[PDB]
């Protein structure tokens, strides 16, 4: 079995909105209290012993 | 007759021996070949080659 | 001190030791992205680049 790559492409998608309502969420969300924080689903150190 | 002549030279000199420090006999800067120094049980390496 | 059954094949044990693992990104100006990492009783020893 074998693989090769030939083209990755990155793709996105952005929702559309108006942009004086953009720019307000934008102003908003640099703040340093509208900081985002995220977790992981299973937080944890993951340790093997033989 | 024939093979009363016949000339014959000495084989080219080649040394061989080991690399000059012991160079490419541990694998470094080999991702898949790394060595790990890791603590008592945190199981975390504090070697990164690249 | 973990007791299993015996088995004829090399076998590990995967102890999974249940963290906050948390990441607080700010993006505070055009083009730049800032995250600082918290880990609770396992913290980070790494910060590799």
């Amino acid at each position: 079995a074998s693989i090769s790559f030939t083209s990755i492409n990155l793709y996105a998608t952005f929702f559309p909105m108006a942009h004086n309502t953009a720019s307000t969420l934008e102003a908003m969300l640099r703040n340093d209290t509208n900081d985002q924080s995220f977790n992981d689903y299973l937080s944890a150190a993951n340790m093997l012993y033989p | 007759e024939i093979n009363l002549v016949q000339q014959s030279m000495p084989n080219r000199p080649n040394y061989i021996g080991f690399r000059d420090n012991f160079i490419g006999l541990m694998y470094y800067n080999s991702t898949g070949n790394m060595g790990v120094l890791a603590g008592q049980a945190s199981q975390l390496n504090a070697v990164v080659d690249l | 001190n973990f007791e299993v059954d015996p088995m004829d094949e090399s076998t590990l044990l995967y102890v999974v030791f249940e963290v906050f693992d948390v990441v607080r990104v700010h993006q505070p100006h055009r083009g730049v992205i800032e995250a600082v990492y918290l880990r609770t009783p396992f913290s980070a020893g790494n910060a590799t680049t």
